RNA sequence: AGAAUAAGCACCGGCUAACUUCGUGCCAGCAGCCGCGGUAAUACGAAGGGUGCAAGCGUUAAUCGGAAUUACUGGGCGUAAAGCGCGCGUAGGUGGUUCAGCAAGUUGGAUGUGAAAUCCCCGGGCUCAACCUGGGAACUGCAUCCAAAACUACUGAGCUA
RNA sequence: AGUUGGUGGGGUAAAGGCCUACCAAGGCGACGAUCCGUAACUGGUCUGAGAGGAUGAUCAGUCACACUGGAACUGAGACAC
C-alpha cells in the first residue's frame, strides 16, 4: 500500500518540517503549523517516553514513505550488519532508489520520485528499474530514458533543487540528467535531529 | 588392537561364564554432578578359574548363547 | 432468516394471545425435494385447536 | 551538572480526625552525563514544592562515578533489601536497555552502553539505592593497581 | 535445594489448564441451543443479562452469553461458540458468535460492527 | 566435620579482614600454602609463614592500603559437593580480569592468565577480586 | 545397480541439478551416495554452466557406474574442455 | 487510450498512541485486569475529530517469553508456605594429615566420525525482495591412540590436631 | 520354569534356547524389574540473552502397516501396497 491524503497533518502532528510538499513557497503560509490536526488543536499533552519513541518512528516511516512491515525488515537487516544498528538503519533508508532520484533534483518530493520510478522512466545501470525499493550501490549511475527526458517535471525538479543545500555525494549532470552515487552518505551528512536510539530503544521492547 | 573392560565378579554359579560387575562415573546431564553407574555382563571363563570378588578383564567376541557374548582373557587381582 | 423471525413473531403473537399448544416434533427426511415439499405441506393440516405438528 | 529526570511521583495519606491529609512525594535524579550522579527525595502538599525540593536534594550528595567511556568497566550485582540489580558492559551500538527507574539513573549518570536487568522487588526507590551501590563500588584501573604495578595486573 | 537431593528428584513442573474445557483445542464449536432465558449479575453490578444454554456436539452442555443489543435466538437454533469468559456472571465461560449460523448479526449498528456481524452500511 | 578445609582457609581470611586484624593462624597444607604462595605473587597478601614440628601452622600477614581492607570479595567455586572442571576456553574472568581466578592444572596451582598463557585447563579452585 | 544422474533442485521454471551417485531404485530426490558437481540449465552472469569433479567421476566410473544420457553427454563435455 | 478500474479494519479512562458533543439514566449495555452506567458518562449507543495498521484488520484457540513463579545458571523455611516430637541406625553422599605408585575422573594434542537440507558468514542469479544457489563455518557429541600428574578416585606405608 | 547356564543333536545364508533331549538352579530388580496409561523415532521447528521449555505439518533418513486374524509358495530379494 501507500499513504495517499493530505500530506501536511503529518508535519504538524510530528510537528517539524519533515518535507512533503515541494518546499516552492513555504511551510508556515499554508497550514499554520503550530497545532496539532484536529478539533483539538490547541492543547499541548506532553506525553511519555513510549509516546517519544513513537513519534520518532513515525516521523522518520513518514519522512522516507514507507510502511511498518518494510521498515521492520529494514530494523532486522540494520540489526544482522556489523556496526552500531542505529546509523544502519539510516544508511539503509538513504539508498533507496526513490530517495536517490529525489537527492539528484530529478523529482520535487518523494512521492513525485516514486511517480518517476515507478512509471518506468529511470535506469540503473543502462537498464531499466522500476522498483522504489531497489538498494542502489555505490559507483551506480541513474540516468533518465531518453523518452521521458524532456518531461517538465524534471525541469521543475531541476531548477527548484538548484537551491535547498548540497548533498555533496551524488553528482548530477545537469545537461542531460545523469547522475553517480558515490558512496552511502555518513551519520554527519545527515542533519543531526533524528534520535535514532529512540527508534532502537522503541524495537528493542 | 582390542578394547577391554575391567570390573569386579559378582556371580559365579553358572557353568563355565561369570557374572562382571562394570563401574562407570558419569556426569549428570542438568545438575553437573558426578554420579556413579553399574553395568552387568555375562563373560565367558572356559575353565572355571574365577570367584566372587575378582578384579578380571574382559573382551568382546560373537555371542556363545542369549545374553552372553564377552569374553575373559585374564584374571588380574586374585580375591582372598 | 427473516422469514424464521417473522414467523417467530407471529406464532408468539397468536399463541400470547390464545394460550399453549401440544407440539409433535419430527425430523423428516426424504429422496428428493419434490417429496419433501409434499410432504411439509401436507403434514400442516393435521394439527387441531390445541395440538398441532412440527417439523423441525 | 544539570540534568533533570522525574523518576516518580507518587500521593500518600495520613489519618487525623476529621479525615485526610494528602501529601506528595518526588524522587529524582541528577547529574552532568559525565561522571556525577546524585538522587533526592521531596514531600509537601503541591508536587511543585515537592518535585523542587526533590531537586534541591539530589544537587547536594552527588558522587564521582569511574566509567570506561560511556560504558561500564565489567558486570556488575547489587542489592538493596530485596531489591537485586545486575548490570554488564555492552558495545557501541547497543542503547540503554533497561527498565524504569535503572534507565535514568544509568542516562543521567553518562553511561549509553549498560545491557542492564532488574530482580526481586521493583520498588523504584530501592532500585534507585541499589543501582547507586552498585556503580559507586566500581573500581576501573589504576585504582586495582594498589597491589603492584600496571598493565601486569590485565 | 541441595545437588545431591535434586539429582534424587529433579524440579517437577506443574501444568496449567485450560480455562475452556469443552471446545477442546478448537477456535469454536456448533451446537444447539436448548434453554434461552436471562439471569441477574453480581452484587456490585445490576442487569438482565441474555445467556442461552447450549449442547455442543462433544456432548458438553455449557452456558454461553449472547452480546450485542438484540438478538433472535430460540430454542432448537443452532449456534457457534467461543471462548471467553463474562465476569460478571458465575459459571458462563463461552461466548456467541453474531452473524455465524442463526444469529444473524446485530442490526442498526455502525461503530465496530466485525465483532457483531454487521455488514457495511453503504 | 571439617569436610573441607581450604574453604575454611579463605573463610578465616574473610573473617579476619572484616575484624581489621593484621595476622590470621590456622593448620598448615601442601594445598594451602600453595595457594597463600599464589596469592602472595599477585600481591593480596603481605607474607606468609610455615612452623616446624609436624603440626606445622600457616601465619598469614595481611594488606590493609587504605581504610579497606584488600581483598574485597573471595569465594571457593568448587566444593566438595560439586568438583568444577574447566577447559581452556571456559576459564572464568572474575570482574573483566582484574581480579583473578586460582586453578589447579597438572602444572600445579596457578592464575587464570597462567592457565591462559599456558593453554592449559583445569579444575577451578576459587574466585578473588 | 549403481547410477549416476540428476537429481533437481531449483524452483518452477528454474531448474538446478545435482550430480549425484545413486543406488538406482531410490528416489530421484531422495538418498545418495555422493554427489559430484552440478548443472545449470540458466547460469549466465557468474554463475557457472557445470562443474564436475574429475576424480570423483573417474572413479565412480572405474566400481562400474552407469551414467545416464545427459549425464554421459555433460561428462564427455567437460573432459573436453 | 484515459485519472481513467482499484481502501478497508480496529481503537481513543489507566496500563497504552489517540477527545468532545448528543441520546439513555444501576436501564440498555461494556469489559484482558482495575472497573464504567443511579440526569451534565472523555469507559454504554451514535456523530464529528483523531491514533495505529493496511489488501488486509480484529476475535477465538494453542506454545514459549516476561515468571528469578520449580531458582543448574538463578529462590526460600523465627513471625508471610515451609525444620520430621526426639533419638539410633541400613543403602547412599561426603572425608584430618604425610611420602610413593597407578591413570578411572581431569587437562592438552592427533585420527575417524558426526548424511544432505536447515541456522550463520562471504559471494552469485532472477528489474528488487521473497526464492534459488557456490564455498566456508558450525554440528557444542562419540570412539581410538599419545602425553601430564596439582586435585578427586584406587593401591602400599606412615602421623596425631 | 525354555526361564538362566552346560553338553550331544537338529536347523539357518550366518552367531544364538532358534529348536530339541538330558544336567544344574539359575536369571532380572529401589542405578526402578513387572504392571498401568500415553506415544512412531531422528535431522529438525517455534520461543529464549543463554541455560532451558514446547514440539516432530511440508522437506530428508529409518521403522511399521495395507478391510480384520493367520500361513506359506515363487523369487537374488516378500511373509508381498
Ligand atoms: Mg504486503
Ligand atoms: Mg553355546
Ligand atoms: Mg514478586
Ligand atoms: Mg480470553
Ligand atoms: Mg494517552
Ligand atoms: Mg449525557
Ligand atoms: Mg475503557
Ligand atoms: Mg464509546
Ligand atoms: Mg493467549
Ligand atoms: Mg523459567
Ligand atoms: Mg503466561
Ligand atoms: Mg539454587
Ligand atoms: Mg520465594
Ligand atoms: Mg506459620
Ligand atoms: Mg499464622
Ligand atoms: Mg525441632
Ligand atoms: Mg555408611
Ligand atoms: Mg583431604
Ligand atoms: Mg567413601
Ligand atoms: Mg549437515
Ligand atoms: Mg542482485
Ligand atoms: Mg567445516
Ligand atoms: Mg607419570
Ligand atoms: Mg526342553
Ligand atoms: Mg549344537
Ligand atoms: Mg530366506
Ligand atoms: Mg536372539
Ligand atoms: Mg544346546
Ligand atoms: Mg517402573
Ligand atoms: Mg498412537
Ligand atoms: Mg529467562
Ligand atoms: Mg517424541
Ligand atoms: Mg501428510
Ligand atoms: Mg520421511
Ligand atoms: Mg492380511
Ligand atoms: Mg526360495
Ligand atoms: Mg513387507
Ligand atoms: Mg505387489
Amino acid at each position: 500500500a501507500r499513504y495517499i491524503g493530505p500530506k501536511c497533518k503529518l508535519s504538524r502532528r510530528e510537528g517539524t518540517d519533515l518535507f512533503l510538499k515541494s518546499g516552492a513557497r513555504a511551510l508556515d503560509s499554508k497550514c499554520k503549523a503550530e497545532n496539532v490536526p484536529g478539533q483539538h488543536g490547541q492543547r499541548r499533552g506532553r506525553l511519555s517516553d513510549y509516546g517519544l519513541q513513537l513519534r520518532e518512528k513515525q516521523k522518520v516511516r513518514r519522512i522516507y514513505g514507507v510502511l511498518e512491515r518494510q521498515f521492520r525488515g529494514y530494523y532486522q537487516e540494520a540489526s544482522r550488519r556489523k556496526g552500531s544498528t542505529g546509523e544502519n538503519l539510516l544508511q539503509l533508508l538513504e539508498c533507496r532508489l526513490d530517495n536517490v532520484v529525489y537527492r539528484m533534483g530529478f523529482g520535487s518530493t518523494r512521492s513525485e520520485s516514486r511517480q518517476l520510478v515507478s512509471h518506468k522512466a529511470i535506469t540503473v545501470n543502462g537498464q531499466t528499474v522500476n522498483i522504489p525499493s531497489y538498494q542502489v550501490k555505490a559507483g551506480d549511475v541513474v540516468a533518465v530514458r531518453e523518452k521521458s527526458k524532456n518531461q517538465l517535471r524534471i525541469a521543475q525538479a531541476l531548477e527548484l533543487c538548484g537551491q535547498r543545500g548540497r548533498v555533496e555525494w551524488v553528482e548530477v549532470d545537469l545537461d542531460k540528467k545523469a547522475g553517480t552515487f558515490k558512496s552511502a552518505p555518513a551519520r554527519s551528512d545527515l542533519s543531526a535531529d533524528i534520535n535514532e536510539n529512540l527508534i532502537v530503544e522503541l524495537y528493542s521492547k | 588392537t582390542v578394547r577391554t573392560l575391567t570390573g569386579r565378579v559378582v556371580s559365579d554359579k553358572m557353568d563355565k561364564t561369570v557374572t562382571v560387575l562394570i563401574e562407570r562415573r558419569v556426569k549428570h546431564p542438568i545438575y553437573g554432578k558426578y554420579v556413579k553407574r553399574s553395568t552387568k555382563l555375562h563373560a565367558h571363563d572356559e575353565s572355571n578359574q574365577c570367584r566372587i570378588g575378582d578384579l578380571v578383564t574382559i573382551r568382546e567376541t560373537r555371542p556363545l548363547a542369549k545374553t552372553k557374548a564377552w569374553t575373559l582373557v585374564d584374571i588380574v587381582e586374585r580375591a582372598v | 432468516l427473516a422469514r424464521a423471525h417473522a414467523g417467530k413473531l407471529e406464532n408468539i403473537f397468536e399463541n400470547m394471545g390464545q394460550e399453549e399448544k401440544k407440539t409433535l416434533n419430527i425430523v423428516l427426511k426424504a429422496d428428493v425435494r419434490g417429496s419433501l415439499e409434499a410432504l411439509q405441506g401436507s403434514l400442516s393440516g393435521l394439527g387441531n385447536d390445541e395440538v398441532q405438528v412440527r417439523v423441525v | 551538572g544539570y540534568i533533570e529526570k522525574l523518576v516518580q511521583v507518587n500521593r500518600v495519606a495520613k489519618t487525623v480526625k476529621g479525615g485526610r491529609i494528602f501529601a506528595f512525594t518526588a524522587l529524582t535524579v541528577v547529574g552532568d552525563g559525565k561522571g556525577r550522579v546524585g538522587f533526592g527525595r521531596g514531600k509537601a502538599r503541591e508536587v511543585p514544592a515537592a518535585i523542587q525540593k526533590a531537586m534541591e536534594a539530589a544537587r547536594r550528595n552527588m558522587i564521582q562515578v569511574d566509567l570506561n567511556g560511556t560504558t561500564l568497566q565489567y558486570p556488575t550485582k547489587s542489592a538493596h533489601g530485596a531489591s537485586k540489580v545486575y548490570m554488564q558492559p555492552a558495545s557501541e551500538g547497543t542503547g540503554i536497555i533497561a527498565g524504569g527507574a535503572m534507565r535514568a539513573v544509568l542516562e543521567v549518570a553518562g553511561v549509553q552502553n549498560v545491557l542492564a536487568k532488574c530482580y526481586g522487588s521493583t520498588n523504584p526507590v530501592n532500585v534507585v539505592y541499589a543501582t547507586f551501590k552498585g556503580l559507586k563500588n566500581m573500581q576501573a584501573p589504576e585504582a586495582v593497581a594498589a597491589k603492584r604495578g600496571k598493565s601486569v595486573e590485565e | 535445594a541441595t545437588i545431591n537431593q535434586l539429582v534424587r528428584k529433579p524440579r517437577k513442573r506443574m501444568v496449567d489448564k485450560s480455562d475452556v474445557p469443552a471446545l477442546q483445542n478448537c477456535p469454536q464449536r456448533r451446537g444447539v441451543c436448548t434453554r434461552v432465558y436471562t439471569t441477574t449479575p453480581k452484587k456490585p453490578n445490576s442487569a438482565l443479562r441474555k445467556v442461552c444454554r447450549v449442547r455442543l456436539t462433544n456432548g458438553f452442555e455449557v452456558s454461553s452469553y449472547i452480546g450485542g443489543e438484540g438478538h433472535n435466538l430460540q430454542e432448537h437454533s443452532v449456534v457457534l461458540i467461543r471462548g471467553g469468559r463474562v465476569k460478571d456472571l458465575p459459571g458462563v465461560r463461552y461466548h456467541t458468535v453474531r452473524g455465524s449460523l442463526d444469529t444473524s448479526g446485530v442490526k442498526d449498528r455502525k461503530q465496530g460492527r466485525s465483532k457483531y456481524g454487521a455488514k457495511r452500511p453503504k | 566435620s571439617m569436610q573441607d578445609p581450604l574453604a575454611d582457609m579463605l573463610t578465616r581470611i574473610r573473617n579476619a579482614q572484616m575484624a581489621e586484624k593484621t595476622v590470621v593462624s590456622m593448620p598448615s597444607s601442601k594445598l594451602k600454602a600453595a595457594v597463600a604462595k599464589v596469592l602472595k605473587d599477585e600481591g593480596y597478601i603481605a607474607d606468609f609463614q610455615i612452623s616446624s614440628e609436624v603440626k606445622p601452622q600457616l601465619s598469614i600477614e595481611l594488606k590493609y592500603f587504605e581504610g579497606k581492607p584488600v581483598i574485597e570479595e573471595v569465594k571457593r567455586i568448587s566444593r566438595p559437593g560439586l568438583r568444577q572442571y574447566k577447559s581452556v576456553e571456559q576459564l572464568p574472568k572474575v570482574r573483566g580480569g582484574l581480579g583473578v581466578s586460582i586453578v589447579s592444572t597438572n602444572k600445579g596451582v596457578m592464575t587464570d592468565r597462567a592457565a591462559r598463557a599456558a593453554g592449559v585447563g583445569g579444575e577451578v579452585l576459587c574466585t578473588v577480586f | 545397480m549403481v547410477t549416476i544422474r540428476l537429481a533437481r533442485g531449483g524452483s518452477k521454471k528454474r531448474p538446478f541439478y545435482h550430480l549425484t551417485v545413486t543406488n538406482s531404485r531410490n528416489a530421484r530426490d531422495g538418498r545418495f551416495v555422493e554427489r559430484i558437481g552440478f548443472f545449470n540449465p540458466v547460469a549466465t552472469g557468474g554463475e557457472v554452466r557445470l562443474s564436475v569433479d574429475q576424480e570423483r567421476a573417474t572413479y565412480w566410473l572405474g566400481q562400474g557406474a552407469q551414467p545416464s544420457e545427459r549425464v554421459a553427454q555433460l561428462l564427455k563435455d567437460a573432459a573436453k574442455a
